[PDB]
C-alpha cells in the first residue's frame, strides 16, 4: 500500500521522529524497482539522511541518484545538498574534536564541498539555493586557505624555507583573495630573508607594503 | 554417490546356502571405506591381492595360503620411508603382476616370492588397469596420458597425450583390446582407439555433454572401461551419454541418457549396469530398452555387478551378497559373510568369484 | 541545518594589489566564486525541504 | 557447647556459602555483553562492589577485581569465544561475634557459543583459591588464616527471542557444580578439647532466569538495558557442621535458601573504544540479601 | 634535531656544465625542474641546495638562473657559500 | 491494426526503458495475430517478464505481463553447520541480491553456484533444492533445502615428481594437512581453493629458493570422489638440477653509486642460487637508489643458466631515473588531528630531493605515535612533471582517548588498581592528558597530567602534572601516619641525541602530616627542622610546602617493541630542593637496564637491572621522611613485599588512646612498653641500593602463541637499604641502620607474557639471605604497566 505508507511518511517526518522515519522510506525503495513514483521518495531519502546525520550514506544515495535523472526539475537541490553532505563532513562534532576545525585538519571534505557548490553557481545561477552555495563558497574558500596558511606556520617553525616560499605559492595561485593569504605574505617574506634571496624579499615587500593585511 | 534420492530399502531374500570351502582372508590393513581400483586377480586358481602402503600378497586357492607378502617401498622417498599409494590395481599375466601407483611408478613383479619387480617411471600418477594387450601392459595415468610397457621391462613405451579437463572424478579408464587397437574412453568424454607402434592414427570422438558445459565442479568424467561387443564398443559418461561406438574410426554417435561411475557388465545378449546414483538396470544387446530396473539399493555403494552362474551377484555397502535373477532383475538369494561392505570390482573366472573389502576381507565364491 | 549555523557566518574576500615593476602570480586557480544577482535566501530561514 | 559458639561455627560455615552465590552471580554479565555488543575479540576488566545483610547482623562488603580475554572464532553456522580470566576478590564480614576478611585469587576459562536462531550455550571452569582471616571471640578463639580450594564447572543455556525489532525476551538457565575441600578446626579451650569441621560438599545451585532487552541505537552510540528477574535455589545440601565439644557430638545443618532476583542494568557503548556495563543487583524475600552490587565494563582498548 | 635538506640537489659537475646562453630546456633537463620560481614578472629560476646537519653549520648554494623570454643569455648567479 | 499508444497494464516493479527496448515492434507500426505472437514470445525470451499476453483491442495494445516476481526474502533452512552470512554474500557476488529479477533458469544458477561453493569448503554429499513459493504484488521466495552430509577431508596432496625432497616439508609449507585439528575443535579438516593456489605458489618459491632454477610445475589435477568423503589434488612437477650461483654481474646507469651497490651485490661463491635472495637484492638496489633521491629506477635481473658447469649467471640491469622532488607532502584521512601533529613526526622535508629512507622514517614515526589504525604511504608522481613528485600520507584515524586499567598481586600483600583515562592526542591537538589513579591496601595515588610533546618543533616536551597522594595506617609495611600529599610539577624534556633525553621543571608539593607515630627515624628529621614533637603523644601536625629543582636524564639503547635483547637504559632522576621552602635536601635515583646478547640468535641473553638511590639533607636540615626509598616486589627485588627491605621502624612508648580506629596496634597496648618498641615495619632510608642479574632462556613453547610474545627468566636479585643519618651510638642493642651492609638476596624464575591487555608478569622467588625478620612473597604478579 504506497499511498498509506507515504502518507504517513509525511505526516511523521514534518513533525515527529526520524530514526524511524527512514525506514518506511527505504522499505518503499527496497520494493520499488526505483522506477515510478520514486523521485519525491529519493529526495525525502535525501533530506532525511541528511537532518538525521546519515553523511557517508546520504552521499552514496545522492552519488546514485545525479547519474539516473541527471535531467531534472529539481538536481540544483540536488547538487546543493551533496554539497551541504560534504560540508556537514567537514565539521565533525556531536562526540567529535574541534577548536579550530578544518582550517588545521582534513580539507578534502571542505574541497569536495567547494567544487559541489561551483557546480551549482556555475551550473545554475538562478536557482534560490545559488546564493546561499555563492556564500557557502566564500566560506570554504577561505576554510581552505587557513589549512595551507598552517602548513606555511610549521615550515616556518621548522626552517624549511622551499616548503614556505612554495606553500605561500599555491597561496597566491589558488587562494589570492582570501585574508589567510594576506596573513601568509609575512611568511614568504621572511623564508626569502633566511636566504640569500633578498631580492625575492624586498618584491615580496611591496605586496605586503600594497596596506594589505 | 549422489543422494538424489534417500537410501531405498533392501528386501531380504533368505538362501540356506552358504559358499562353500569360503574364506575371508584380510590383505594389508584393508582399504578402508574409500573408493579405489585394488581388486585381487586369479590366475592359475591362486589369488594375487594389493594394499595401500605398497603391500601385495597371494592366497591359495581353499583356505587362503602361500601368503608372501611383498611390501614395496624403494624408490619413494630415500631419506624416510613412506606408504607408496598404490591405486592401479592388479593385473596378471605371463606370471607377471602389474601394479599402479600414485607416485607415477608402475610395479610389475613375478610369482613365487616376486619380491623381485622391475618398476617404471610412469609420467603422472597410474590410477587405470595395466590392461595387457599383444604383449604391451599398458595404462592410462591420470595426467591425461596413455601409456605402454614391455613385459620384460619396457623397453617400447609409446606415449599417447588425451584433454586437459582440469576437473576429473579419479580417471579410471582402463582401456580394452580389439583387433590389436587399445580403445580407451577419456577423462572428459574423448573415446578414443589407437594401434600399436607409437599409437598413432590418434581419433577423438566427444562422448560427454557435460565438460564444459557450466556443470564441471569434479564432474563430466568417464571412468569406466568401454567394453567391446562385435566391434561396436560402448562409452559411459560420468553425466548421460550413454553412447555406442563402431571400431572403423568412425563418427556414427547413437546414445541414450544414462550416466555411471562403476563398469558396465554385457552378458550374452543383455547389458546390466548401475548408474550413477546406485542402482540396477538392464538393457538390450544393441539399444536402448530398459528391460528392467531394481530399485532396492539406491545411493548405497554399489560395484561393477558381475555375472556368477547366470546369476548377477552384486556387492553392496553393508556387506550383503546378492545373487539377483537376470531376467527382471529380482532378489533370489541374500547372504551375510562379511559386516562391512564393498567399494572395488568383484572378479568372476576359474569357477571362482573374488570380492574385495574394505577391510581388506577378500571373500571366495564357489556355489 | 545538521551542524552549526554556516550559511550566515563568513569572512568578506578582497582582492590583492599589484604595485608596479612586478605583478601578482597568475590566478589559474580553479577556486574562483562566480558573481550571482539572485535572491537571497541566508539567515534563518532556509527552506531546504524537497520539492 | 555455648550459643555463640554454635553460631560462630554456623555464620563461618555460611560465610564460604555467600561467596560462592556472590561469585557465581557475576558469571551472567560477561556472557551479556558480547551477545548484546561484542567485535572479534576482546580484553575486558570488570570492577564489582557489593553489599548485603543476612540474618544475625551479618554484614558483608566486598570488592571484586577480574580481568579477561577471549578470542572469537567464526565457525560455519556458530559463533564461539573462548576465553581465560584471572580474578581476585576482598571481602569483609561482619557478626556480632566474628569478622572475616576473604582474598580469593582464581582463574577462570569460559567458552560460549551462539547459534544465529539466537539460542546459545556457554560453560565456565573456575580454578579457585581462598585465604580466609577469622577473628572469632566468643569463649577465646583469636585470629586465624586458612586456605580452601574450590573448583566450578557452570553450565548456562539461553535462548533469544525477538518478539519485535530492537527488543528481545531472552529465557536463561544456569547449573553450577562447585567441589569444594573442608577445613577442620582444632584447639584447645580451658584445657579442653574443641573440634569443628566441615565435609567436603558439592552444591548444585541453579537459576531460572528471565530478560527482557531493549537496546537504543546512535550514530556511535549503542544503548542495552536489561531486565532479568531470576529465580536461584540450591538442589543439594549446602553442607553441615560438626562440632565435638565435652557435652558430645553436635550437628548444625546448613543454611539452605531460594530467592528472586531483579538483574537489572545496562550496557552502553557511546564510541567505538568507550563503552560500559553497568549492572544494579537487589535481592528480595530471603535471608541474605544484597544491599547493593554495582559493576563496571572496562578497558577492551581497541 | 633532525638534518633539514632544501631545494634541488646540485653537484660541481652540474653546475660546471651550465654555460652562457643556451636554452631552459636543457637546463631543466640537466638540473632538473627547479623547486623555486620568481612568480613576479620575470621568469627566473633559483636553484637553491640547503643542509642543516643540525649539529653544525647551515650550507647553502644558491644558483640564480635569469632567462628571458627566449630563455637565452643565461644569467648565472651562483653563491657557493651563505654569506 | 495500426498501433497507436502503448498500455502499460500490471507493470509494478519493471522500469518502462527495458520493455521499451525489449519489444520488437515501435508506434505506428503494421501489427497483426502472428507480430502479436512475436512480440510475446520476444518479451518471454528477454528475462523480465514471467508471463505475456498481447491482446489488441481494435487500435490499442493491451500488455499484460506478470513479472519475474521481486525476491520478498532469502531463507535458509536447516542450517546446522553453515552461517547465512556467507550465504548471503555469495548469493549478492552471484548477480542475485533481495528485490533483482529472478528467472526460472536462475535456479538452476544459483544452486550450481551454492554446491560449487559447498563443494569449495568440504560441505559435500549435500543436496541443494531450490523451492519456489508464490507471494501477490509479484514476490517469490526461495528456500534452500540443504541435505548436507560429512566433511571432507585433505586425504592426500600428491606431489609427484620429487626425487630431492619429501612430501612432508612441502606439505608443511601447505596449509592444508592430514595431521590433528588446529583450526576445528568440533569439525574436521577442510579444503579451499585460494590456498591450494597460494600454496602452489609457496612451492614454487621453495624450489627455486634452495638452488632449483630449472624448476618447472607441468601440471595441476584436482581429484574428487564421487563419494565426496576425501579430498585429493595432484600437482605433478619436474624438479630441476641444484644450481650453483656463480657471480653476479650489475650493469647500466649506476648515478654514481657503483661502489655502493657493487659490495651489495655479488655473494661469496658456492651459495645456491636463490629467487628470494635474486629478488631481494633487487629490492635493495631499489631501496638505495631511492634513499639518494631515484624513486623510479628501471631494475629488473635476468639470468643465464649454465647446466654444463651447474651455474647461475645474474644481469642485474639497473636505470636510475630522475632524483626526484618532494613539491608536496600531503596528509589525507587527519578528520580530527592538526596536520602539525603529523608533520612534526616526518624526517621528508618539503621541497628537497626524495629520500625514499626519510618517507619511509616519517611512516615509521607517524606508526610510533599511535593515534593512526594504518598508515599509507604512495609516492605518486606529479603530472607533467618528470622530477616532481608529491608523498601522501593516507592515515586512518582512531580515537585513543581508551580507558586502561592494570593491576598486581601479592601473597599475603594485597591488590594494586592502576585506572586511567589515557587521551593521548587531545582534540587533535597532539596533546596527552590523562587522568591516573593508583589504589593500595596502604595508598592512593591520583594524577592529571597533560603533555605538549612539541613545546618547540626540535621535539621539545613541555609536561605537568597535578598529583594527590593519601597513605592511610594500615598495616602494609609502613607506619601509621595520616598524611596527604598534593603538588603540581611542570617538567620540560629535550632530546640531545636520537638516545640521549634530559630533563629538567620545577615542582611545588604541600605535605600535611597528622597524627604520626612516635618513632626515632622520623623524628630525626622533625628534631632536625620545626617544631618539637612531644613523645608519647601523636596529637601532633606538621605541614610543609616544598619548591623542588628535578631534573634527569633518559639514555636508551634498547630494541623492539616486543622484549628487549640488546642495548642500556639509563634512568637518573634527581631533584634539589629550591631555598625558600620548608624543607632543604636533595635526592639522585639511577635506574639501569642492560641487555647483552650471547647468542646469535639472542635466545640466550643477560639482563643487568640496577637501581641506586641517594637522598641527603642539605645544611641544618635533613632527608623527609615521606621521600625516602623504598625496595621489594615487581621492578626491583622481587620475593620480599612490595616495599619491605630496610630499615625498620624503633616505635617510642605512646599511649593506648589513637586517633585510628582500633587500639590493638602494637607498642600502644594500654600505654606503651617501658623501652623503645623494634616493629618489623619498613620505613624507608636515605639510601638503597638493588642489583639484579638475570637470564632469559628461549621458551620451549612456539606455533600456538610463539616465542617472541613469552619470555622466561631466570634472576638473582640483591638490595639493601640503608639511612646514613641513622646514629647507632646512642642506639645500642637495635640493628644498625647506618652500614650499607645486610644485602638482602633472593633468586627465582619469572614469566613474562604479552597479553593484549599489557605485560604480564609472574615470578616465583625465593628469599634465601633475608635480614630483621623481613617478609617472603614467594609468588609475585602483575598485568600491565603502573605508570
Amino acid at each position: 500500500p504506497p499511498n498509506e505508507i507515504y502518507a504517513t511518511a509525511q505526516q511523521k517526518l514534518q513533525d515527529g521522529n526520524w530514526r524511524q522515519a527512514i525506514t518506511q522510506l527505504e522499505a518503499l525503495d527496497n520494493r520499488y524497482p526505483f522506477g515510478p513514483y520514486s523521485q519525491q521518495v529519493q529526495l525525502d531519502l535525501i533530506y532525511a539522511y541528511y537532518k538525521n546525520a546519515d553523511l557517508p550514506l546520504a552521499q552514496a544515495a545522492i552519488d546514485r541518484f545525479i547519474r539516473l535523472n541527471p535531467t531534472h526539475p529539481n538536481i540544483d537541490y540536488v547538487m546543493y545538498m551533496r554539497g551541504l553532505t560534504n560540508m556537514a563532513l567537514d565539521d565533525s562534532a556531536l562526540q567529535g574534536f574541534f577548536g579550530v576545525d578544518r582550517s588545521d585538519r582534513d580539507p578534502q571534505h571542505a574541497r569536495a564541498a567547494f567544487s559541489d557548490f561551483s557546480k551549482l553557481v556555475r551550473g545554475y545561477p538562478n536557482s534560490q539555493y545559488t546564493t546561499d552555495a555563492t556564500k557557502r563558497l566564500v566560506f570554504l574558500k577561505d576554510r581552505l586557505a587557513k589549512y595551507e596558511y598552517s602548513v606555511a606556520e610549521y615550515y616556518t617553525e621548522r626552517g624549511a624555507w622551499v616548503a614556505v616560499v612554495n606553500r605561500v605559492e599555491g597561496m597566491l595561485r589558488d587562494y589570492p583573495d582570501t585574508q589567510a593569504t594576506r596573513d601568509a605574505l609575512p611568511l614568504m617574506e621572511n623564508a626569502y630573508r633566511q636566504m640569500q634571496m633578498n631580492a625575492q624579499a624586498e618584491k615580496v615587500a611591496k605586496i605586503i607594503a600594497a596596506n594589505s593585511s | 554417490e549422489e543422494d538424489v534420492v534417500k537410501m531405498s530399502p533392501l528386501p531380504t531374500v533368505e538362501n540356506q546356502f552358504t559358499p562353500t570351502t569360503a574364506w575371508s582372508t584380510s590383505v594389508g590393513s584393508g582399504i578402508g571405506n574409500f573408493y579405489s581400483n585394488l581388486h585381487p586377480a586369479l590366475a592359475d586358481n591362486v589369488v594375487y591381492a594389493a594394499d595401500r602402503a605398497g603391500l601385495v600378497k597371494a592366497l591359495n586357492a581353499d583356505d587362503g595360503k602361500e601368503i608372501w607378502s611383498v611390501s614395496l617401498a624403494e624408490k619413494d622417498g630415500w631419506f624416510s620411508k613412506e606408504p607408496a599409494l598404490l591405486s592401479g590395481g592388479v593385473t596378471v599375466s605371463g606370471g607377471h603382476v602389474y601394479i599402479g601407483s600414485e607416485k607415477a611408478q608402475v610395479y610389475a613383479l613375478n610369482t613365487s616370492d616376486g619380491t623381485v619387480a622391475w618398476q617404471t617411471k610412469v609420467a603422472g600418477e597410474a590410477l587405470s588397469r595395466p590392461v595387457v594387450s599383444d604383449g604391451l601392459v599398458l595404462i592410462h595415468t591420470s595426467n591425461g596420458q596413455l601409456q605402454a610397457l614391455n613385459e620384460a621391462d619396457g623397453a617400447v613405451k609409446w606415449t599417447v597425450n588425451l584433454d586437459m579437463p582440469s576437473l576429473s572424478l579419479r580417471g579410471e579408464s582402463a582401456p580394452t583390446t580389439a583387433f590389436g587397437a587399445a580403445v580407451v574412453g577419456g577423462d572428459n568424454g574423448r573415446v578414443s582407439a589407437v594401434l600399436m607402434e607409437q599409437g598413432q592414427m590418434i581419433w577423438q570422438q566427444r562422448i560427454s555433454q557435460a565438460t564444459g558445459s557450466t556443470e564441471i565442479d569434479r564432474l563430466s568424467d568417464v571412468d569406466t572401461t568401454p567394453v567391446v561387443v562385435n566391434g561396436v564398443v560402448f562409452a559411459l559418461a560420468y553425466n548421460g551419454n550413454l553412447t555406442a561406438l563402431d571400431l572403423r574410426s568412425g563418427q556414427i554417435m547413437w546414445k541414450r541418457e544414462l550416466g555411471s561411475v562403476n563398469d558396465f557388465i554385457v552378458d550374452g545378449n543383455r547389458i546390466y549396469l548401475v548408474d550413477q546414483n546406485d542402482r540396477v538396470m538392464a538393457l538390450t544387446i544393441d539399444g536402448g530398452v530398459t528391460l528392467w530396473t531394481q530399485s532396492d539399493l539406491l545411493h548405497r555403494l554399489l560395484t561393477s555387478p558381475v555375472l556368477y552362474n547366470g546369476n548377477l551377484v552384486v556387492g553392496d555397502s553393508e556387506g550383503y551378497l546378492h545373487w539377483i535373477n537376470v531376467e527382471d532383475g529380482r532378489f533370489v538369494a541374500q547372504q551375510k559373510v562379511d559386516s562391512s561392505g564393498f567399494q572395488t570390482e568383484p572378479v568372476a573366472a576359474d569357477g571362482k568369484l573374488l570380492i574385495q573389502a574394505k577391510d581388506g576381507t577378500v571373500y571366495s565364491i564357489t556355489r | 541545518v545538521s551542524g552549526d549555523e554556516a550559511y550566515l557566518e563568513a569572512a568578506p574576500l578582497a582582492e590583492l594589489h599589484a604595485p608596479a615593476g612586478m605583478i601578482l602570480p597568475v590566478t589559474s586557480g580553479d577556486y574562483a566564486i562566480p558573481v550571482t544577482n539572485g535572491s537571497g535566501a541566508v539567515g534563518k530561514a532556509l527552506d531546504i525541504r524537497p520539492p | 557447647a555455648n550459643k555463640e559458639a554454635t553460631r560462630n561455627a554456623a555464620a563461618l560455615f555460611s560465610v564460604d556459602y555467600k561467596a560462592f552465590l556472590n561469585e557465581v552471580n557475576n558469571l551472567n554479565k560477561r556472557m551479556g555483553d558480547l551477545r548484546d555488543i561484542n567485535g572479534e575479540a576482546g580484553a575486558w576488566a570488570r570492577i564489582m562492589s557489593g553489599t548485603g545483610s543476612a540474618s544475625g547482623g551479618f554484614s558483608d562488603n566486598y570488592t571484586h577485581v577480574q580481568v579477561g580475554v577471549d578470542k572469537k572464532h567464526e565457525l560455519d553456522g556458530l559463533d564461539l569465544f573462548t576465553g581465560f580470566t584471572v580474578t581476585h576478590t576482598d571481602s569483609s564480614a561482619s557478626a556480632d561475634v566474628f569478622s572475616g576478611k576473604t582474598k580469593s585469587v582464581g582463574a577462570g576459562l569460559y567458552a560460549s557459543a551462539m547459534f544465529d536462531s539466537g539460542a546459545y550455550i556457554d560453560l565456565i571452569g573456575k580454578y579457585v583459591h581462598h585465604d580466609n582471616e577469622y577473628t572469632a571471640t566468643f569463649a577465646g578463639l583469636g585470629t586465624r588464616d586458612y586456605s580452601t580450594h574450590s573448583w566450578y564447572a557452570g553450565a548456562e543455556a539461553g535462548y533469544r527471542y525477538h518478539v519485535t525489532e530492537d527488543a528481545w525476551i531472552e529465557p536463561q538457565a544456569e547449573l553450577v557444580y562447585g567441589s569444594v575441600s573442608g577445613k577442620q578446626f582444632a584447639w584447645k579451650d580451658q584445657g579442653m578439647h574443641l573440634s569443628m569441621k566441615d565435609k567436603d560438599y558439592n552444591p548444585l545451585i541453579g537459576r531460572t532466569g528471565v530478560d527482557v532487552g531493549k537496546s537504543f541505537s546512535g550514530k556511535d552510540w549503542k544503548v542495552t538495558a536489561r531486565a532479568g528477574l531470576g529465580y536461584q535455589f540450591d538442589l543439594l545440601a549446602n553442607g553441615e557442621t560438626v562440632l565435638r565439644d565435652a557435652s558430645g557430638e553436635k550437628r548444625i545443618k546448613g543454611e539452605k535458601d531460594s530467592r528472586m532476583l531483579m538483574s537489572v542494568g545496562l550496557n552502553a557503548e557511546i564510541r567505538d573504544n568507550v563503552r560500559f556495563g553497568l549492572e544494579f543487583e537487589k535481592s528480595a524475600f530471603g535471608k541474605y540479601n544484597v544491599d547493593n552490587a554495582v559493576n563496571a565494563n572496562f578497558r577492551y582498548c581497541f | 634535531r633532525p638534518d633539514i635538506n632544501q631545494g634541488n640537489y646540485l653537484t660541481a659537475n652540474d653546475v660546471s656544465k651550465i654555460r652562457v646562453g643556451m636554452t631552459q630546456q636543457q637546463v631543466a633537463y640537466a638540473l632538473g625542474t627547479p623547486l623555486m620560481s620568481d612568480p613576479f614578472g620575470t621568469n627566473t629560476w633559483f636553484y637553491v641546495f640547503r643542509q642543516q646537519p643540525g649539529h653544525e653549520g647551515v650550507t647553502q648554494q644558491t644558483l640564480t638562473l635569469t632567462f628571458n623570454s627566449s630563455g637565452v643569455l643565461t644569467n648565472i648567479d651562483n653563491k657557493p657559500a651563505l654569506s | 491494426f495500426v498501433v497507436k499508444d502503448i498500455h502499460f497494464e500490471g507493470l509494478q516493479r519493471v522500469a518502462v526503458g527495458a520493455a521499451l527496448l525489449s519489444m520488437p515492434v515501435r508506434t505506428g507500426d503494421t501489427v497483426n495475430d502472428e507480430d502479436i505472437s512475436n512480440t510475446i514470445r520476444a518479451l518471454f525470451a528477454t528475462g523480465n517478464f514471467e508471463d505475456v499476453r498481447v491482446l489488441r483491442d481494435g487500435d490499442t495494445l493491451l500488455v499484460q505481463v506478470k513479472e519475474r516476481p521481486t525476491i520478498a526474502s532469502i531463507t535458509f533452512s536447516g542450517n546446522k553447520s553453515v552461517k547465512d552470512d556467507m550465504l548471503k554474500q555469495n548469493l549478492e557476488a552471484s548477480g542475485v541480491r533481495v528485490g533483482e529479477s529472478l528467472d526460472r533458469t536462475t535456479i538452476a544458477d544459483i544452486e550450481k553456484g551454492l554446491e560449487d561453493f559447498y563443494y569449495s569448503v568440504g560441505k559435500y554429499s549435500a543436496s541443494v533444492k531450490a523451492v519456489v513459493t508464490p507471494l501477490p504484488r509479484n514476490r517469490v521466495d526461495l528456500k534452500l533445502v540443504f541435505q548436507e552430509g560429512v566433511s571432507a577431508e585433505i586425504q592426500q596432496i600428491n606431489i609427484v615428481g620429487n626425487h630431492a625432497f619429501t612430501t612432508d616439508e612441502l606439505i608443511s609449507h601447505f596449509q592444508l594437512r592430514d595431521e590433528v585439528p588446529w583450526w576445528n575443535v568440533v569439525g574436521d579438516r577442510k579444503y579451499q581453493k585460494q590456498k591450494l593456489a597460494g600454496d602452489l605458489e609457496t612451492l614454487r618459491s621453495y624450489y627455486l629458493d634452495r638452488g632449483y632454477a630449472r624448476f618447472n610445475i607441468d601440471s595441476t589435477q584436482v581429484s574428487l570422489t564421487p563419494d565426496k568423503k576425501g579430498i585429493y589434488v595432484t600437482v605433478n612437477i619436474t624438479e630441476g638440477d641444484q644450481y650453483k650461483l656463480s657471480g653476479v654481474e650489475v650493469s647500466g646507469n649506476l648515478a654514481g653509486h657503483s661502489a655502493e651497490i657493487e659490495q651489495l651485490t655479488k655473494i661469496e661463491p658456492g651459495e645456491l642460487y636463490n629467487g628470494t635472495k635474486v629478488t631481494k637484492m633487487e629490492d635493495d638496489i631499489k631501496k638505495l637508489l631511492g634513499r639518494y633521491g631515484y624513486a623510479y629506477p628501471r631494475v629488473q635481473s635476468m639470468p643465464e643458466i649454465n647446466d654444463a658447469d651447474k651455474t647461475v649467471k645474474l644481469r642485474v640491469n639497473v636505470d636510475a631515473g630522475n632524483r626526484f622532488y618532494v613539491r608536496k607532502i600531503r596528509f589525507e584521512g587527519n578528520d580530527t588531528s592538526k596536520d602539525a601533529v603529523l608533520r612534526r613526526e616526518m624526517r621528508q622535508m618539503e621541497g628537497a630531493w626524495l629520500g625514499s629512507d626519510l618517507v619511509d622514517q616519517g611512516k615509521e614515526r607517524l606508526n610510533r605515535l599511535g593515534f593512526f589504525e594504518t598508515v599509507d604511504t604512495d609516492t605518486q608522481r606529479v603530472p607533467g612533471s618528470p622530477d616532481q613528485v608529491d608523498v601522501v600520507y593516507k592515515v586512518k584515524e582512531r580515537n585513543t582517548g581508551c580507558f586502561n586499567f592494570g593491576i598486581g598481586y601479592g601473597t599475603e600483600s594485597g591488590v594494586s588498581f592502576q585506572a586511567g583515562v589515557q587521551q593521548d592526542n587531545w582534540l587533535g591537538t597532539g596533546y596527552a592528558v590523562g587522568i591516573n589513579g593508583t589504589k593500595n591496601d596502604y595508598q592512593t595515588y591520583a594524577e592529571l597530567s597533560v603533555t605538549n610533546p612539541y613545546f618547540t618543533v626540535d621535539g621539545v616536551s613541555l609536561g605537568g602534572r597535578l598529583f594527590y597522594n593519601d597513605f592511610q595506617a594500615d598495616d602494609a609495611d609502613l607506619s601509621d601516619y595520616t598524611n596527604k600529599s598534593y603538588g603540581t610539577d611542570v617538567t620540560l624534556g629535550f632530546p640531545i641525541n636520537e638516545y640521549n633525553s634530559l630533563r629538567a621543571g620545577l615542582g611545588y608539593v604541600h605535605n600535611s602530616l597528622s597524627n604520626m607515630q612516635p618513632q626515632v627515624a622520623m623524628w630525626r628529621y622533625l628534631y632536625s627542622m620545626g617544631e618539637h614533637p612531644s613523645t608519647s603523644d601523636q596529637d601532633n601536625s606538621f605541614k610543609t610546602d616544598d619548591f623542588t629543582f628535578n631534573y634527569g636524564w633518559t639514555y636508551n639503547k634498547l630494541d623492539r617493541g616486543y622484549f628487549p635483547t640488546d642495548g642500556s637504559r639509563v634512568n637518573l632522576t634527581g631533584k634539589v630542593t629550591i631555598p625558600g621552602s620548608d624543607n632543604e635536601y636533595y635526592k639522585v635515583t639511577l635506574d639501569t637496564a642492560t641487555y647483552v646478547p650471547i647468542d646469535d640468535d639472542h635466545k640466550w641473553v643477560v639482563l643487568g637491572r640496577t637501581r641506586w638511590g641517594y637522598g641527603d639533607g642539605l645544611g641544618g636540615k635533613e632527608m623527609p621522611f615521606y621521600e625516602n626509598f623504598y625496595a621489594g616486589g615487581s621492578s626491583t627485588v622481587r620475593g620480599f613485599q612490595s616495599n619491605t627491605i630496610g630499615p625498620k621502624a624503633v616505635y617510642f612508648p605512646h599511649q593506648a588512646s589513637n586517633y585510628d580506629p582500633d587500639y590493638d596496634y602494637e607498642c600502644a597496648t594500654q600505654d606503651g612498653a617501658k623501652d623503645l618498641c623494634k616493629s618489623d615495619d619498613a620505613v624507608g632510608g636515605n639510601a638503597m641500593a638493588v642489583a639484579s642479574l638475570e637470564f632469559i632462556t628461549p621458551t620451549p613453547f612456539i606455533s600456538d602463541k610463539y616465542a617472541n610474545s613469552v619470555r622466561t627468566s631466570f634472576f638473582w636479585d640483591m638490595g639493601t637499604v640503608w639511612d646514613t643519618n641513622w646514629d647507632s651510638s646512642q642506639y645500642s642493642g637495635y640493628p644498625d641502620y647506618s652500614d650499607p651492609s645486610n644485602i638482602r638476596m633472593s633468586a627465582g624464575i619469572a614469566l613474562q607474557w604479552m597479553s593484549p591487555l599489557g605485560p604480564l608478569v609472574f615470578s616465583y622467588a625465593q628469599p634465601f639471605k633475608k635480614y630483621d625478620g623481613d617478609k617472603a612473597e614467594q609468588f609475585q604478579f602483575n598485568i600491565g604497566k603502573t605508570w
